[PDB]
RNA sequence: UCCUAAGGUAGCGAAAUUCCUUGUCGGGUAAGUUCCGACCCGCACGAAAGGCGUAACGAUUUGGGCACUGUCUCAACGAGAGACUCGGUGAAAUCAUAGUACCUGUGAAGAUGCAGGUUACCCGCGACAGGACGGAAAGACCCCGUGGAGCUUUACUGUAGCCUGAUAUUGAAAUUCGGCUUUCUAACCCGCACCACUUAUCGUGGUGGGAGACAGUGUCAGGCGGGCAGUUUGA
RNA sequence: UAGGCCCAAGCGACUGUUUAUCAAAAACACAGGUCUCUGCUAAACCGUAAGGUGAUGUAUAGGGGCUGACGCCUGCCCGGU
RNA sequence: UGAGUAGCGAAAGACGGGUGAGAAUCCCGUCCACCGAUUGACUAAGGUUUCCAGAGGAAGGCUCGUCCGCUCUGGGUUAGU
RNA sequence: GAGGGUAGCGGAGAAAUUCCAAUCGAACCUGGAGAUAGCUGGUUCUCUCCGAAAUAGCUUUAGGGCUAGCCUCAAGUGAUGA
RNA sequence: AAGCAGUAAAUGUGGAGCCGUAGCGAAAGCGAGUCUGAAUAGGGCGUUUAGUAUUUGGUCGUAGACCCGAAACCAGGUGAU
RNA sequence: GAGCUGUAAGUAAGCUUUGAUCCAGAGAUUUCCGAAUGGGGAAACCCAGCAUGAGUUAUGUCAUGUUAUCGAUAUGUGAAUACAUAGCAUAUCAGAAGGCACACCCGGAGAACUGAAACAUCUUAGUACCCGGAGGAAGAGAAAGAAAAUUCGAUUCCCUUAGUAGCGGCGAGCGAAACGGGAAGAGCCCAAACCAACGUUGGGGUUGUAGGACACUCUAGUUACAAAGGACGACAUUAGACGAAUCAUCUGGAAAGAUGAAUCAAAGAAGGUAAUAAUCCUGUAGUCGAAAAUGUUGUCUCUCUUGAGUGGAUCCUGAGUACGACGGAGCACGUGAAAUUCCGUCGGAAUCUGGGAGGACCAUCUCCUAAGGCUAAAUACUCUCUAGUGACCGAUAGUGAACCAGUACCGUGAGGGAAAGGUGAAAAGCACCCCGGAAGGGGAGUGAAAUAGAACCUGAAACCGUGUGCU
């Protein structure tokens, strides 16, 4: 239930390597941050990555 | 299936008209200085697979 | 006289600790490698993985006595259940086929079965346990396998976490050789108080306080890491 | 139907607990002592998120290590970890 | 095969009268013996017709059985407290 | 006694490798799965001809393997064999 | 060969593709000769220059690969009567 | 078109030529549990509200409807807090849920035993298992392509290229594409410039030989994409009906066999009938046939509809996008000289004299035009229905199951799992007599046969008995 509610970015999935070249799982999370965005109604708080907070963005 | 030639021997022979197999020489990577001036010019020259090892690896060359 | 950070203090000591050892001397016994009391050449006691003592307690471990007895000298008799005979009912482990003697030899080096000799008329029932390397469990000891599993570490390679710095979220002013350093509030935070949803203070919203561009969170980097994991440790 | 008793020694203070099915003990626990961590959304623990135990407690309290009633005591050493 | 061999699961029965094809073992009677802080009377859990009557003897009952918690047919459980 | 909770990379343990459905140095069931086994055991009709080895070298190798030596069958040279 | 036509046939049709007719060299390359080399000087590999398609038998490789037999590992579930 | 009341026989009582039973299409009824949905619960049970009605002097009891949650829409709708906004009340909804074929397809997440004769990179393998979303198929799809010819022109599948090029503790091992030969084969809709109306909705517009806007003379229904509601004849499927041709003797219990005379064939496939049948029966070849339901197609009606070249002053052609650094993944390709393309973080373009690609990279040439969307066919599989086939099995075989089998049974549970076919052509299944309490037997009958008597076709070996020649 963590995305970003405008770009939609998320959690990803890969390896991490050792300097023999050992692998183990690991996990790429997202730089989402908790902002007031005006909506239709009332502003609620949601899931905004930093990503979309450039260019300008309403908050 | 289909069988699979083996990809490190084919590197190192060639396949002459009477239907042997060429190769080069062992001992000429380095130490040069510890080989006298004979050995190291007739290590030059290429040879031949003998018989006693053609009767090992003969399948493991089958396309070439 | 040599070395080191120090060279074991008080207490105890053939001790649940002493190889030599049944150490030496006393007690106990007619006779004591055990026991009790002393001595100290303590192989290799020793002060909180504590030292030395100590009433009461113990289905604890030791040594010696009174009383008692079939434990014994040394065995005997009696009662009952099984066992034995008869009527009824009726399994099991095991099993290559079997008309299955002894002595001295021989043999894969311990023979019912091979050699030579000596014994022995055929078939049952009650007892004994020398042999059939007797039966039950593809030896747990030992060695082997580039077999396996659990555990340890200053074996190799990793890893969950936990510290640290840069960068995004992160903004407004002003001193000093764009940066250290100081105030402020609007971001962000409060298992702080009050009000409403609402008979609920889980949650959300509002209003006061506290803190504040820090903290918390994302990405990249260095360090520690038998806590945990996969393996190696020759002939 | 209903305690045998005595004189000495070792270990453990005591009542308790333990290898269901070969070990009940001198082993574990224990009351007491000591060291160390923790200022409260405490430290420590489970998930390793929300939420919980600690605790509807607040250093005369809570977690971990060692020793183990009581009496007399507990000596020297900070090169090494 | 072992072999008509081991065993037949703690204990006191004896006689008379019946039934019956068949009686140490079923029914009736008398005497004797055993428990009685229980081998007596209720009842929770659990089982699920094992409860009653009339019939039966193939199999089960460690023997026998005319008998049964076994076989056949028909019955039996009633709440305002 | 009754009603409940903690589940195996786990739980519980006055602590014995003790217990978790007669099983525990890591429960049971079903799948990967006909895991792997240089190790034991086994492998079914009949005649005719020929007929070994238990050695060397190298090997994480020593009861395993590879090349050479020794056996058999077909073709060629042919006197080169004793 | 795939495909198409044909009775799930036989075989028509289909000439992408494959092997052989020429080798040597690491390659550029040359060619009955090429490589090395200052130099056929010597030496190496070739100039045999008859193959090709289907199929019986032997052996090999990839699939469990002659059959039966582990101690174990991983994944998802069931269990505190 | 004459019997029928399912295994199944039994007796009892009945229906049917005024057309039973039976076969096919269309209807009506359809207890309770179960997503289970009024509430609760240990499935197949218990307890309610509200509105109508049955019954009662009245209460108590009964019948028929309706009352879950979430989502989307009309409506009334104070809060804290003037206005508003959370909340609240009612109405509408063939809106959702669950199951499923342990097959095929797309995505999320993702092992180990094993091989390398040890093992860590690598391999097993993006495999097993788990979760989500579908469809009858899905996925892909209309060049920022492949390449280097005097060029082709969306995608998918088969053959070959080829075990080649390459990757790799360069070890074990992994492993392509383009060209060529085939199956099948249609392409299209939006955003922007710009014009008219009250930011909105209409029109205009879809590209690389450069297209479009503006300004210049101007008119093929494709309901599988391309825009979406319906009336309109032929077939197919679901019950069926016609359908040729043989007699005699012998053996036998029985003739289809043997021996003689015949016949049919667009029919000599098959099964049964007392043994071995083209001519006995059901059938076969070939024709005929549909009340009613469904499917597939075609003929008008019906429904939309704007077409090409010249001018390019000027304007438009997809942005936190492409791309770069750091950390990963995927491309046959393990970071390697790694292009081509995806994710997280941080930076961050250009505007037709523009941008991308041609295996690091630059210059010249050639090809194309990213950052929006849609699309049939050739392709994969079988829980099934219909019609068939086999040098496949024949009861220790073939499915675990030919028979009341996922059953007896075993376990708290997940789960594991058997054994068992055969009388005779026809029950004609032994009336009656004798021994006995009965079971069992000896006769007499049935039958071709009873050593075929239901423990029933044939009836081997182990093992157990009786009587006898030689010892």
């Amino acid at each position: 239930g963590k995305q970003c509610f405008v770009t939609g970015r998320k959690a990803s999935t890969g390896n991490r390597r050792s300097h023999a070249l050992n692998s183990t799982k690991r996990r790429w999370n997202a730089n989402l941050q908790k902002v007031r965005i005006l909506v239709d109604g009332k502003p609620k708080k949601v899931w905004v990555s930093a990503r979309a907070l450039k260019s300008g963005k309403v908050t | 299936p289909k069988m699979k030639t083996h990809r490190g021997a084919a590197k190192r022979v060639k396949r002459t008209a009477s239907g042997q197999l060429k190769r080069s020489r062992a001992f000429t990577s380095h130490l040069f200085a510890n080989k006298s001036t004979k050995q190291k010019r007739q290590l030059r020259k290429a040879r031949l697979v003998s018989k006693s090892d053609m009767k090992r690896v003969k399948q493991l060359l089958a396309y070439k």
